[PDB]
């Protein structure tokens, strides 16, 4: 009965760690494919002008 | 010509520091997407090291 709780809690913690790791992977993928034009000014506006 | 000239020293400084940064790195850079690819590789290695 005691060890059941530890298994459950460990499951949640491992899930959380995996979530963080994948979030870092996503940001790395992003910057690999993205910075060339990141945060630049909106072209729709200027074309309209 | 004036626009190209105003952009000339900016371009030259870009190339200069690009060469310096390229030499500071083991891998040699050749294109913008290549630069960003190297950057994400650098982040990956940093994460593993920490």
């Amino acid at each position: 009965l005691e060890r059941d709780a530890l298994a459950e809690r460990y499951a949640t913690l491992s899930f959380d760690v995996q979530k963080i790791q994948r979030a870092h992977q996503a940001f790395s993928q992003f910057v690999g494919k993205h910075l060339s034009v990141a945060f630049d000014t909106d072209p729709e506006a200027e074309i309209r002008e | 010509i004036q626009s190209l000239t105003a952009r000339a020293p900016v371009w030259l400084a870009a190339q200069d520091t690009l060469n310096q940064l390229c030499e500071q790195s083991g891998e040699t850079l050749a294109s913008s997407n290549d630069v960003t690819e190297y950057m994400q590789q650098l982040l990956e290695r940093e994460r593993e090291a920490t």
